[PDB]
RNA sequence: AGGGUGAAAAGAACCCCCAUCGGGGAGUGAAAUAGAACAUGAAACCGUAAGCUCUCAAGCAGUGGGAGGGGGACCAGACCC
RNA sequence: GGCCAGUGAGACGAUGGGGGAUAAGCUUCAUCGUCGAGAGGGAAACAGCCCGGAUCACCAGCUAAGGCCCCUAAAUGACCG
RNA sequence: CGGUAGGGGAGCGUUCCGUGUUAGGGAGAAACGCGUGCGUGAGCCGCGUUGGACGAAGCGGAAGCGAGAAUGUCGGCUUGA
RNA sequence: UCGGAGAGAGGCUCGGUGAAAUAGACAUGUCUGUGAAGAUGCGGACUACCUGCACCUGGACAGAAAGACCCUAUGAAGCUU
RNA sequence: GCUGGGUAGCCAAGUGCGGAGCGGAUAACUGCUGAAAGCAUCUAAGUAGUAAGCCCACCCCAAGAUGAGUGCUCUCCUAU
RNA sequence: GAAGGUCACGGCGAGACGAGCCGUUAUAGGUGUCAAGUGGAAGUGCAGUGAUGUAUGCAGCUGAGGCAUCCUAACAGACCCACAGACUUGAAC
């Protein structure tokens, strides 16, 4: 819950292999930015229960936005945007709606950021694939191939126990990958270079915010 | 494999009830298309 | 439709008004026999008509349990919910005060029940036993300690749980009813406050 | 499971998918419009306008590339005579999807593909 | 295995929907809430309409108590859902 | 004594024993209780333990066995340990 | 005046026969479906609708005489859907 | 090892036609206790809005065939000396 | 038809990342002060160290949490 | 016809169906082009009796990817929804 420091909002845009003056070949995500990361609205101890701070993204034609929302990024003083997402931080002040975040200057290279973001979609799949089963023989007269198997014990039980592991939708979902080496940050492009992969194809939306090590947050 | 009683009652209204919606769903897409074919369409 | 429903509602009106003039209804003080000498009340056991019991004519009751017994609080607490403090008492329905409990934190105990007594709850899971002890949870959340005490004393079935409702425990000692002028609770009991 | 993969398969397999894909290219040719259904018609849209551009540039070349094609000489040879004329102006997209009415016995949706 | 329109075929001219089937008016008849799948027409089973009533519930489904609501062109502390 | 039946798989508990390993909700006899064929109340539920033998009605009363913090009738009764 | 096997006593209905080609009945019988009557019960008794011609008592008689169970049996209709 | 990808026929959705074995009644939770000694139905707790569709088979001592093993019947039948 | 290549997608044998706390209460154990029992004694008052075990913390879900929470913002004209 | 929601219309790195998300004048397709794949087309010239080679030519054919451009289809349109919010107490201009 409780973040690290304040993220930002970006866009994946596939991967690059990066070199150094070595000649150690790196993989790398290139993450792209569209208007703002803008401030929008701050909570409080006082009045909502909590310290947060809201944070839009993505720039839109304001006709495809609904009267609340208007309403709601109009307060601030804003440009009209998808994604308002939080950041809980302990840290309140400084953080004054319709302020831009300057991802340039706010990480600074070589920080080990946590990034977030919906993963790839891949249905309803079966208990192998889903859950690492292993499959059954394949000849010797064996019917069951790929499949569960049996489910549960005998009368004993006489039922099948919950959170029973069986095919399902695997995918599409939020996962955090923490840790990840920023390995440059274009300052002509406004692109951030991290080393290796991050959920979901380019498109996405990555909640891009600093290492969340126990050093760091609540004993 | 096999039922072990029968539904009987009750039940099987409610089971057919459903089915007979998506039939309602169906006419109130049908009624719309008709005012789509008064008037237009190029 | 305007016409049609202004119409039906004014003939709803005047039906209404028709029945309500044709036998009529007290409240409680009353005197044995009176003017209504319709259907017998008198050799037929009282049950309540709904007119009696509404939730806002509900009396209100205020403990503190600071230093207390968790156990013997409960129990008075359950009767005064229940509705068996009141001569005109029905199994059936729910014609008890509400309560109220402060201090829920500071609630005592006898013997050596702070370390020992677990309250267990089970997830629903082949593995899922989670156990904790009275001080361990009360640390945590103490507004359960006094509420699971009295929900264990309340009829279980479709009633206990509407009458549950009425119990309203707090951590800490003021509380947001004062628009209720919720009176003290009374206490049958010389155990009930601890030695000290 | 279908990611990024973009191919109409006319509920068929490869020997009979461009075998309906040649066959409607060439009646469609033809006659100008012709009534199909829905997806049998929106797949149509890569082979139609593959052939139109085909005739665009007229030589021994795409001629014989175009007359693997259709299955019938006497038709693409109405096309580079044609279609340079009356289709010099129009930069792609040379067909039309009007849309008509299920068909009767099985609920298939239905359209119209035509030359534009 | 598979009987019972009517006393009498008087078995429905004509009109409407309409390619047929069948249907509604008309006409016949004591009756067509006797129309050829026709006489009396029980139950299971399938609906349509009205009165009340279920979405924090746990239930061999009733039973004793009975909140609130509804009546029956017949003014009941009675009776019914 | 006449006419005319069912029964002839029993079970548990107390005691006296045998067999068993003084194991068995084991088995076999002897004396008695209950079930069987017996509802009701006590025993959480619980044929066989305790109380008590259901002709039927009462929105009366007294009690047996057993109980009197709340779920759930009755003392959050008393005095001494 | 609890009651299984089981025995004994007292009854109710069903169709048909005597009485009787009775009265009662096309101003509505048998049936069929409903009753804020009756009885300890099996059952009885009045009702106006549907129905369209049979046929109560009482005193007696005789049986193809009473159904929920037979992996019964014939017919109908469900469930799974 | 240790799986992975792809093509067809199904599966899935829409339209048309349309079965089955099964079925005391089903308002058909989990835990532990109880009981003809292995309970959705009995006791105490816990959990749980109502209702589809896709998938899965642990239980309903799931369905199927009045056990074909075992033993009984002063049963049947083959074969032997 | 049979071979030889193969972009995207999907895949691993390929690439990244992960397991971290001087946070809490404990279990065996080691103690401090300290009587009953002028002494002793980890305990009867009190208190300190002290485990992959237990609870917070990490990561995903989550107010159908009927106990249905909290915040910001928008909308309440008529046959329409 | 409020806010909004649901349909329809073009789709998707979302998806069994519903759901989710984007689009409805840069959403998909087409066209143009460029990464990329494959390996040097056809036609013609020349060489060889001929199988064949060889030049024109990193060609030709693809292009599920990126980017550009409204050429085509996103037309036509439908359905649902509003009393400023029962009832009681106590602080407050």
């Amino acid at each position: 819950s409780v973040d690290a420091g304040i993220g930002v909002m970006g866009t994946k845009l596939g991967m690059m292999s990066f070199f150094e003056e070595d000649g150690t070949v790196v993989p790398v995500t290139v993450i792209g930015f569209k208007e703002g990361n803008i401030v929008t609205q701050v909570k409080t101890e006082s009045t909502d229960g909590y310290n947060a701070v809201q944070v839009g993204y993505e720039r839109l034609r304001d006709r495809k936005l609904t009267m609340p929302e208007r309403g709601h990024l109009n307060k601030a003083g804003v440009i009209p945007m998808r994604h308002l997402q939080e950041f809980r931080l302990v840290s309140v002040d400084d953080f004054t709606p319709s302020q831009k975040l300057l991802f340039e200057e706010l990480f600074k290279e070589g920080d080990m950021v946590d990034i977030s973001g919906t993963t790839i979609g891949k249905g309803f799949q079966g208990g192998i694939k889903r859950h690492n089963f292993k499959r059954g023989l394949m000849t010797h007269g064996s019917k069951s191939h790929r499949a569960l198997g049996s489910i549960g014990a005998g009368t004993t039980p006489g039922h099948v126990y919950k959170g029973k592991k069986m095919p399902g939708r695997m995918g599409g979902t939020k996962t955090k990958i923490r840790k990840l080496k920023i390995m440059k940050i274009d300052t002509d492009l406004r692109v951030v270079m991290i080393k290796g992969a991050v959920p979901g194809k380019p498109g996405n939306l990555l909640r891009l915010a600093p290492a969340k090590i126990v050093g760091k947050n609540i004993p | 494999a096999v039922p072990k009683k029968r539904t009987s009652i009750y039940k099987k209204r409610i089971r057919k009830n459903i089915w007979k919606k998506k039939g309602y769903w169906a006419a109130l897409k049908a009624f719309s298309l008709a005012k789509s074919l008064s008037t237009g369409n190029s | 439709t305007k016409c049609t429903e202004e119409w039906r509602q004014l003939k709803e009106a005047v039906k209404k008004e028709f029945a309500i003039p044709h036998v009529p209804l007290d409240q409680r003080w009353m005197f044995t026999l009176e003017e209504a000498t319709g259907p017998d009340i008198w050799n037929t056991t009282w049950y309540p008509k709904s007119a009696d019991h509404v939730p806002t004519d509900k009396k209100w009751y205020v403990v503190d349990a600071t230093d207390l017994i968790l156990g013997r609080m409960a129990s008075t607490i359950a009767i005064h919910i229940r509705g068996k403090n009141l001569a005109s008492y029905t199994p059936s329905v729910d014609m008890g005060a509400f309560v109220i409990v402060v201090n829920a934190d500071k609630v005592a105990v006898s013997g050596k029940k702070r370390t020992q007594k677990l309250y267990r709850r089970h997830s629903g899971r082949p593995g899922g036993l989670k156990e904790e002890t009275f001080d361990q949870l009360q640390k945590r959340i103490p507004e359960r300690i006094i509420e699971h005490a009295v929900r264990g004393m309340l009829p279980k079935g479709r009633l206990g749980r509407y009458l549950f409702n009425h119990l309203k425990v707090y951590k800490g000692a003021e509380h947001p009813h004062q628009a209720q002028q919720p009176i003290d609770l009374p206490l049958r009991d010389k155990r009930i406050r601890v030695e000290k | 499971m279908k990611h990024g993969r973009k191919i109409h398969r006319l509920s068929r397999p490869a020997d009979q998918r461009r075998a309906l894909l040649r066959g409607l290219t060439t009646q469609l040719l033809k006659h100008g419009r012709i009534k199909t259904t829905r997806a049998k018609a929106s797949a149509m849209r890569k082979y139609v306008d593959k052939m139109i551009t085909l005739a665009k540039e007229g030589s021994l070349h795409k001629r014989r590339q175009a007359l693997g094609f259709i299955y019938e000489k006497q038709i693409v040879h109405a096309l580079f005579a044609e279609v340079p004329e009356r289709y010099g102006d129009r930069n792609g997209g040379y067909t039309r999807i009007i849309r008509t009415l299920p068909r009767r016995g099985d609920n298939a949706p239905m359209a119209y593909i035509e030359l534009v």
